């Protein structure tokens, strides 16, 4: 949803 | 998918992460066994130490491996249920470990500066530990409630789908509050307590060794946990940076730096106490 | 029964009823009109020795574990040395508290020395 | 004069007990396991005593507390605060109506459980080491002033005084017939007393240091003692001589307590090395060991039934073995 | 004076041969070993 | 049926035992020792069978015991005090003929099996009498080694030399073998002994905690 290129790092 | 890395850039990171996970897990579980397997060591004075060891071991075992394997390619493999569990428990582990360190510092301060007052009771210690864990769970719950899973071309990702708002206030406040409660407060508390204790303490070689170790603890905490918080505060300053390949490298670096901190307590105990040294020598 | 018998200058103290090699030994004196006072003691093996200051360099203690005998050598005697000398044993077999007490079960009847 | 007695005792030495007992079968290995653990005392425990029912018992601690335990359930029945912290002894009345304690205050207090004091027996000039009821009317005590005495509780005055020891009396025990009792003092000697005549019938020697504990043989014709010289010796009233000695070269710590079993075959001793050993009373060999205390064991006791044994230590815990 | 008086009574005991004393303990213990739990 | 009452009574007893533990833990027990020549009673008179004295400094409660109702022999009843916080030793430093007995008693205490972990606060009482005596016995006649001594006070280095020699006499045996000795000079009118004891107990407990918490 946000974008195809986003990374989405997590804690 | 621009986050697919080559083989060698991945192997190089994998070895570095393996070293820290293995050492942290082994050291923490060995110290936990040492404290509990002998009647001489099994005393009220070691409850905070065993709690800290358990928290550190769980942190290293759960958070690090899953975060690494997700960051290598940025593709989720476990499903919705695990995406839910991972944003709930391993983070509570981190918070619990930090506040257990704060409790240990408080105990040492009380034992050194006010030696003639009786130490807290076993019931009080147990209640304090339970409160620590409950607060950690409460602070980590929201991040896990809204965790979801989304499909993309060639990707399925696990992320946090916060409630929509034009200006993004709800998550701004949450991240700012987490930073305040997890970095600035424990740092200030430990810095004051250990500062006073070191000023008081400074055979004097043993006291000065204690002071030197104490300084190391404060400095390592301060230096190691800064970029971890800066990374998660950055997107609300400049979101565009999270669309470039350099971001995953930065994330890997800061995550390794932050998670390396689970290695130092077993080594400090060994270098300080001959009882712990003998325990390690008998375990191995 | 445990027995100590002094005689006698070179004082002698024969012992019986126990392993002489396990216990520390002492010499005690009682001048007329005064209480008991500590003089000297010798360790189990004789490798450690001590004296009261007033007699340092004038007396000499020794023991012979091969025959369970204790000695004391005295010379340059002064008038202040006239007293009754006792041969005492420490209470315990491998460790000396009550040797100077008015009543003590492990010291002899004493011997008379008049200058 | 004494050499005549020595020759007389020597003349009776037909053969040693070891020679006579060379044929009896061995006891064999004895392994015992802890069944219960009693907690609650703040400081080191100093003494304890079983009741006649073999279920209840009392213990004294130097924090200033008396506690009565139900051995079957480990529940606390009574907790009695004392007036002087440094208690050193306690005893249980044969009928269970009364309990007594004493220590450095030179006072023997008797408590009525039917809880408050009922009588205080003042008059000793030194700390109390031991005390034992003969009945609800009479009790016997020993003191650090080298004297033992017999009291009448109702009047609360001494009836007879036993004298002849030169050092502090540390222990005493009553014969099963209730007509005689023995004591040991810090002079390496033990004496046999007659409760009615008030005189010393016999004297025994052979130890090298202070005697810390003493107990009667079940038959009433013998007894054992433990001393700081790290040995235990057995005596016979008829032979007027030592029969056997139990010692080993690997132990250099004194004894704190001794007791017998139901049939008198096992002698149990408590040592300052944080452990207790089991001896074959006849063969004179070490048959077993009890371990689990983290400090010196200060007391021992075998129940009149013979079903169990209890121990106390400076670790502030009581344990029951069976 | 007291020591001599006490020794006078101590020396009058009718001592018995040690063999009988040794035998008595064995006789008691062997008979009563059937009721000793330990 | 009766088991319910028994368990209720057990719980009631335990509730009081828990409350008593806290008050027990908040008070430190001291043993007062010395001969009759020393004015050890004059020390407790400045804070006020077995005699007892209770005084409070900085909200901390101290309980001190003076056992003086027993015979001369003490190797058996001394063991009861194995767990005290500290032992107070008082010496009359003016009477030379007793210094040797005091040293013998001090050495016997220092090396006892059941007392090898108890610190001793050492008081050298009656300094005014010592000064008056020295300013006039010669000390050397009892301890010949004094003639070779050199200092490491108002108008005479001689008194300082004598007092420090006496102090070193105790420190020499103290340092010959986990527990520590704390010497202090004191007069007969010193209103600071409570503070000195407070500071010394503070140091002792701090040192014990430093190892209790595995900090070495």
């Amino acid at each position: 949803r946000p974008k195809p290129q986003q990374f989405f790092g997590l804690m | 998918n621009q986050f697919v890395q080559p083989a060698w850039q991945i192997v190089l990171w994998a070895a570095a992460y393996t070293v820290i996970v293995v050492t942290s897990v082994v050291g923490n579980v060995v110290v936990m066994w040492i404290i509990l397997a002998h009647k001489r060591m099994r005393t009220v004075t070691n409850y905070f130490l065993v709690n800290l060891a358990f928290a550190e071991a769980s942190m290293a075992a759960f958070n690090t491996v899953v975060n690494f394997t997700y960051a290598v390619h940025n593709e989720w493999y476990y499903g919705l249920f695990y995406c839910k569990f991972h944003n709930f428990f391993p983070i509570a582990a981190v918070f619990a470990s930090i506040y257990s360190m704060t409790a240990v510092a408080f105990d040492r301060y009380m034992a050194i500066i006010h030696p003639l007052q009786p130490r807290l009771s076993a019931t009080a210690t147990k209640v304090v530990i339970c409160v620590i864990w409950v607060l950690a769970l409460l602070l980590a719950f929201p991040q896990g409630y809204y965790s979801t899973t989304e499909t993309m071309p060639s990707r399925v990702v696990c992320m946090i789908e916060w409630p929509e708002h034009p200006n993004k206030i709800y998550e701004k406040v949450y991240h700012i509050c987490v930073t305040v409660l997890i970095y600035f407060l424990p740092l200030l508390v430990i810095g004051y307590a250990y500062t006073v204790v070191g000023i008081t303490l400074w055979q004097v070689s043993a006291k000065r060794k204690v002071v030197k170790m104490m300084i190391v603890v404060v400095c390592t905490f301060a230096i190691c946990w800064l970029p971890f918080h800066i990374f998660f505060l950055l997107p609300y300053i400049n979101p565009d940076l999270y669309l470039k390949k350099f971001i995953q490298q930065v994330y890997l670096a800061i995550m390794w730096l932050a998670m390396s901190s689970t290695m130092y307590n077993p080594i400090i105990y060994c270098c300080l106490n001959d009882r712990f040294r003998l325990g390690f020598k008998h375990a191995f | 029964q445990v027995q100590l018998q002094e005689s006698g200058l070179r004082l002698s103290c024969a012992a019986s009823g126990f392993t002489f090699s396990n216990y520390k030994m002492n010499w005690v004196r009682q001048a007329p009109g005064k209480g008991l006072e500590w003089v000297s003691d010798i360790s189990q093996s004789g490798a450690s020795i001590s004296y009261t200051g007033s007699v340092k360099g004038r007396f000499t203690i020794s023991r012979d574990n091969a025959k369970n005998t204790l000695y004391l050598q005295m010379n340059s005697l002064k008038p202040e040395d006239t007293a009754v000398y006792y041969c005492a044993r420490c209470p315990a077999p491998f460790t000396c508290f009550d040797v100077t007490s008015t009543t003590y079960a492990y010291r002899g009847q004493g011997t008379q020395v008049t200058v | 004069l004494k050499n005549q007695i020595r020759d007389a005792r020597k003349a009776c030495a037909d053969a040693t007990l070891s020679q006579i007992t060379n044929n009896i079968d061995p006891v064999g290995r004895i392994q015992m396991r802890t069944r219960r653990t009693l907690r609650g005392h703040l400081a080191k425990i100093y003494a304890m005593h079983w009741g006649t029912d073999s279920r209840l018992l009392v213990s004294a601690s130097q924090d200033g507390k008396l506690i009565i335990w139900d051995s079957y359930t480990t529940n606390k029945v009574h907790a009695i605060p004392l007036r002087s912290s440094w208690v050193m002894t306690c005893a249980y009345a044969p009928s269970g109506n009364y309990v007594a304690c004493g220590g450095l205050d030179n006072i023997c207090s008797i408590y009525n459980l039917k809880v408050r004091v009922s009588r205080e027996l003042a008059g000793h000039t030194g700390y109390l080491s031991c005390c034992r009821f003969l009945d609800d009317n009479q009790i016997v005590t020993s003191s650090g002033d080298t004297t033992c005495a017999l009291w009448d509780i109702e009047t609360g005055q001494q009836t007879t005084t036993f004298t002849g020891h030169t050092g502090d009396v540390m222990s005493l025990s009553l014969a099963p017939d209730t007509r005689l009792f023995v004591s040991g003092a810090c002079d390496a000697s033990a004496k046999l007393w007659d409760v009615r005549e008030g005189m010393c019938r016999q004297t025994f020697t052979g130890h090298e240091s202070d005697i810390n504990a003493i107990c009667f043989f079940p038959n009433g014709n013998a007894f054992a003692t433990g001393s700081d010289d790290a040995t235990c010796r057995l005596f016979d009233l008829r032979a007027d001589q030592e029969l056997m000695t139990y010692s080993h070269d690997n132990i250099i710590c004194g004894i704190t307590s001794v007791s017998f079993s139901k049939s008198g075959r096992l002698l149990l001793a408590g040592y300052d090395d944080f452990n207790c050993n089991v001896w074959d009373a006849l063969k004179a060999d070490r048959a077993g060991v009890l371990a689990g205390h983290d400090n010196r064991v200060s007391c021992l006791g075998v129940t009149d039934d013979g079903m169990a044994v209890a121990t106390g230590s400076w670790d502030s815990f009581l344990k029951i073995w069976n | 004076r007291k020591l001599v008086e006490q020794l006078k009574m101590e020396a009058n005991i009718d001592r018995i041969k040690v063999s009988k004393a040794a035998a008595d303990l064995m006789a008691y213990c062997e008979a009563h070993a059937k009721e000793d739990p330990l | 049926n009766e088991e319910k009452a028994q368990r209720e009574a057990n719980k009631k007893i335990e509730k009081q035992l828990q409350k008593d533990k806290q008050v027990y833990r908040a008070t430190h027990r001291l043993l007062l020792l010395g001969a009759d020549n020393s004015g050890k009673s004059t020390i407790v008179k400045q804070m006020r069978g077995i005699f007892e004295t209770k005084f409070q400094v900085d909200k901390v409660n101290f309980h001190m015991f003076d056992v003086g109702g027993q015979r001369d022999e003490r190797r058996k009843w001394i063991q009861c005090f194995n767990d005290v916080t500290a032992i107070i030793f008082v010496v009359d430093s003016s009477d030379y003929n007793r210094l040797q007995e005091a040293l013998n008693l001090f050495k016997s205490i220092w090396n006892n099996r059941w007392l090898r972990t108890i610190s001793v606060i050492l008081f050298l009482n009656k300094q005014d009498l010592l000064a008056e005596k020295v300013l006039a016995s010669k000390i050397e006649d009892y301890f010949p080694e004094f003639a070779r001594y050199t200092t490491p006070p108002g108008e005479d280095p001689r008194v300082t030399r004598a007092k420090y020699f006496i102090r070193d006499e105790f420190l020499r045996i103290s340092t010959a073998s986990r527990h520590y000795c704390y010497p202090h000079f004191t007069c007969a009118v010193d209103t600071e002994n409570a503070r000195r004891i407070f500071n010394d107990c503070r140091d002792i407990i701090q040192r014990m905690h430093l190892r209790q918490y595995e900090l070495l």
